[PDB]
């Protein structure tokens, strides 16, 4: 992930940035103590 | 006797030319450098790893 | 880049120019930055004080012997810079 700590108020939405080397993004975000899995299908980059 | 040998070879600064900046075209696992140099200029490349 | 002038048969230690005050270089940083005369552009008639950055007369300026002007260069390290001074002698 790009960032380390996030300001959290209540029942809201936040965004994070990340970098990966796999076409699949099946990983675990530990938002503020507990874990939560995330699934994706990433594309190859345009820039060589 | 001994005499001094004058004109000691001392450190100093002195300008060198800066060549024309290459044009880098990007292809897959590689780059093509387009190079312009009126005088012979040194290009040195190395890989950032074990070999 | 600097342009200075002197009169004819001046004396040793007489003021010629202030390199640091004219170039904007900080005077108290001259020792740490290494303000020094370039070994090429040296003259047997003008020398500069290292601490004050002031160029003065070292030897009495003979108008007939030196001729038509005089040139000197200074160099400084961290950052690396070079400067040139050209001095006219009157008749």
């Amino acid at each position: 992930l790009k960032e380390a700590t996030t300001h959290v108020t209540a029942t809201g939405s936040i965004t994070l940035h990340f970098s990966t080397s796999s076409p699949q993004a099946n990983f675990i975000v530990s938002l503020c103590g507990k874990k939560t899995t995330c699934n994706a299908e990433c594309k190859p980059p345009a820039d060589h | 006797g001994k005499l001094h040998i004058p004109f000691r070879l001392t450190p100093t600064v002195c300008p060198v030319p800066l060549a024309h900046t290459p044009t880098v075209t990007k292809w897959f696992k590689g780059i093509t450098l387009h190079l312009t140099a009126t005088r012979p200029t040194l290009l040195t490349t190395r890989k950032l790893g074990l070999r | 880049q600097l342009h200075y002038t002197v009169q004819e048969e001046q004396e040793h230690g007489t003021f010629v120019g202030n390199i640091a005050e004219d170039l904007g270089l900080d005077i108290t940083k001259l020792s740490a930055r290494g303000f020094q005369t370039v070994p090429n552009s040296r003259t047997p008639y003008l020398d500069l004080n290292l601490e004050t950055g002031v160029l003065y007369v070292n030897e009495k300026i003979d108008r007939e012997q030196i001729c038509c002007v005089l040139h000197l260069e200074v160099f400084l390290e961290n950052p690396l810079e070079l400067f040139q001074v050209e001095i006219e002698v009157l008749d």
